[PDB]
């Protein structure tokens, strides 16, 4: 999947 | 930037009060919603009450102070981008000689012999050629004394404010949204080119997505290169900034200079220093002396390159201020000053990035002025870059830079006296990519009156240029 949220 | 002081002085710096764009025969045909910017407060076209003096400086809305954590993030982004830049360009960044800074080197054009010299010279009636030998590449005592002050970090200067004489949308003209050029002293341009001219030459010579910079490109030839690159990503965005150059904050400019222009990358120590003199400046406009903190003056020798570097770091910072795991390979981009195309196979949320750019003092909006804002799925054939679209040419199978016909009409509708023929040849090279039918329509007001290059000659020229 896409990149991460912090 | 943040205007911290405004004062009046007896010494009067005569600002631009004229209009060097005469209407052409084409004006009456195309009737463009475009005209010369207002250069005098007595311009009838401006709205009653419009006072450019207020409007032209309204861009200075403040200097965004960044948090410790945001500055530490920006520093990492600036160092990561600097690492990428210097890995491509090398680190042969020693100062240029005076001769090379005046005459140029491969990838850096010579200094202009008869452009404005700036202050204090403008008061003294002195031209640039009275201060520097552009044939031999030497300087007189005046400049030599300033160079020694710069060596000592003792040099101080004022920016000379010019109103930009140019064609603008008539709406901007009516609102007095005339742009300003901040003309730095010629010796400051000189020393800056000494400090970072080889770097600038290398930037130009290595333009492309890898360093994120289109400064120095040739759209006729390089549109193929850029278009084939960006064609292979799933999402492409074109982003607009509001007052990009004025809103670069002091924290971001200082940190970027500190991380990009380090002595460990081959720069003289005064490279960082001379760039930092751009942060807090004084601007001369008639009897006004306006002191500003933050923001980039337009007349630095490296304004375009500096704006481009900041744009690259802004995107990395903003993505990292919102996502985890963001790296220079998470996306690709190319920038020219405030102009920018970004692309990625990831579904990046540029709507969500708005507050992160705001923490830098910057306001991003889609270049399409869409009411939904940013979206995914746009392609390289959707975006505008340097006022040009990316179109496939079917005779060659190569991308060509296509400008809007409304914009070409405006360009052809005004010209300064005794340059119309020269301008037509120039604009012909832009218009050829619109195709034969539009090319003919665009130049038909000039038939029998001036030489118009045949569509065929410019197309055959372009074909050899883009492959040959």
């Amino acid at each position: 999947g896409p990149v991460k949220k912090p | 930037g943040l205007i911290v002081d405004t004062r009046d002085v007896e010494e009067r710096v005569h600002v631009m009060r004229k209009t060097k764009l005469a209407p052409t025969v084409a004006h009456g045909v195309f009737n463009p919603e475009f005209g010369p910017a207002a250069l005098s407060n007595k311009d009838p076209r401006l709205n009653e009450g419009v006072v450019l003096d207020e409007v032209i400086f309204s861009k200075h809305k403040g200097d965004t102070k960044m948090s410790a954590e945001d500055k530490a993030l920006f520093r990492r982004c600036a160092a990561d981008y600097a690492s990428r830049l210097h890995s491509v360009l090398g680190t042969a960044n020693a100062p240029l000689s005076i001769y090379e800074a005046i005459k140029g080197v491969d990838g850096l054009d010579a200094m202009e012999p008869d452009t404005a010299p700036g202050l204090p010279w403008a008061l003294q009636g002195k031209r640039r050629g009275a201060l520097i030998d552009f044939e031999n590449g030497t300087v007189g005592p005046e400049v030599e004394a300033a160079l020694k002050l710069m060596e000592k970090r003792e040099y101080k200067f004022a920016c000379q404010t010019f109103l930009k004489d140019e064609i603008r949308p008539m709406e901007k003209v009516r609102a007095g949204k005339t742009r300003i050029v901040d003309v730095l002293p010629v010796e400051h341009i000189l020393y800056t080119r000494m400090m970072i001219g080889r770097f600038c030459a290398q930037m130009h010579s290595n333009n492309g997505p890898q360093i994120g910079s289109a400064v120095g490109c040739n759209p006729d030839v390089d549109w193929q290169r850029f278009g084939t690159h960006f064609a292979q990503y799933r999402n492409v965005w074109d982003v607009d900034y509001s007052a990009f150059d004025a809103n670069h904050c002091s924290d971001a400019m200082n940190i970027m200079f500190e991380e990009v222009f380090r002595t460990e990358f081959g720069f003289h120590p005064n490279a960082e220093w001379i760039l930092k003199t751009l942060v807090n400046t004084e601007h001369a406009y008639e009897n006004k002396r306006i002191t500003v903190e933050g923001g980039m003056p337009s007349g630095c020798s490296a304004t375009s390159i500096i704006n481009t570097i900041l744009n690259n770091i802004y995107v990395l910072y903003a993505l990292r201020r919102h996502y985890e795991g963001v790296e220079l390979d998470t996306y690709t981009m190319i920038s020219y000053g405030d102009d920018i195309v970004v692309a990625s196979d990831y579904d990046l949320d540029f709507e969500a990035l708005k507050p992160h750019f705001k923490s830098l003092g910057q306001t991003i909006t889609p270049a399409d002025k869409s009411d939904k804002g940013f979206v995914l799925g746009h392609s390289i054939t959707d975006v505008t870059f340097l006022k040009r679209h990316f179109h496939m040419d079917y005779g060659t199978g190569f991308y060509k830079p296509v400008m809007a016909s409304k914009t070409l009409e405006a360009i052809l509708s005004f010209a300064r006296r005794g340059t119309i023929q020269e301008k037509l040849i120039s604009v012909a090279g832009l218009a050829v990519h619109s195709g034969p039918d539009e090319y003919r329509r665009l130049f038909e007001p000039f038939q029998g009156l001036f030489e118009i290059p045949s569509y065929r000659s410019l197309y055959l020229r372009w074909v050899n240029a883009v492959c040959g």
